[PDB]
């Protein structure tokens, strides 16, 4: 799999987050597979809200996969962390 | 297997709950089973505990009142039979989902699928009791 968020393009990362968020069973057929992807998400973003980005999102932004990505992108940019691979 | 992982029928009564049901899962004794869910399940038979858990979260996710308390991400999990993820503040290591605990141990006489014997708890709160 991709190890670091800088290996994803933004579009690729959005599609992974949409898969987790919508519970796409083709990608996560088992509950155990979904849990792993959530743990992978928390690791990749390095964001201090972890899974709350997905399930308990801040009321100051859109509760959606795009809302999640934007929050992550803007937070990492603001900390000087590496960003998405260019598309 | 565990003592709860047994065939049975749901019985018993839940309790009326508020607009933030799972707010109780992180304190005291846990969140009670909502009366509507105890009702929806009453008389249903389960082959094993995972069967019960699956039907329980599907029922929550279909309930007109309780489903308002969960975001679309969470419902996508619950509609499929999965428990919701807890808040980061309530995760306790590898345990990141709401758990259903028996108030009275089955070895001490407790009912396996008696709704008056069940609570929903977060991992952090469960460990506060049992570590
Ligand atoms: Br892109
Ligand atoms: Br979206
Ligand atoms: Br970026
Ligand atoms: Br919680
Ligand atoms: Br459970
Ligand atoms: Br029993
Ligand atoms: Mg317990």
């Amino acid at each position: 799999m991709k190890s670091k968020i800088s290996e994803y393009t933004e579009k690729e990362f959005l599609e992974f987050v949409k898969d987790i968020y919508t519970n796409n069973k083709k990608k996560f057929p088992t509950e155990e597979s979904h849990i792993q992807a959530v743990l992978e998400f928390k690791k990749l973003t390095e964001h201090p809200s972890g899974s709350d980005l997905l399930y308990y999102p801040n009321e100051n932004r859109e509760d959606s996969p795009a809302g999640v990505v934007k929050e992550v992108k803007e937070w990492r940019a603001s900390k000087g962390l590496p960003g998405f691979k260019a598309g | 297997r565990d003592p709860r992982d047994v065939p049975g029928a749901a019985t018993g009564k839940g309790q009326p709950v508020s607009g933030n049901w799972l707010g109780a899962a992180s304190q005291g004794e846990g969140a009670p089973i909502p009366s509507q869910i105890a009702d929806k399940l009453r008389g249903k038979t389960f082959k094993n505990w995972r069967d019960f858990r699956e039907q329980f979260w599907i029922a929550v996710a279909n309930d007109p009142e309780l489903s308002k308390q969960f975001n679309p991400g969470s419902l996508a999990v619950m509609r499929d039979g999965g428990a919701p993820y807890v808040r980061e503040s309530e995760q306790a290591g590898g345990r990141i989902k709401i758990e259903i605990h028996h108030k009275v141990r089955i070895a001490d006489g407790g009912g396996v699928y008696n709704m008056g014997n069940l609570v929903a708890v977060t991992p952090k709160r469960h460990i506060e009791i049992h570590k």
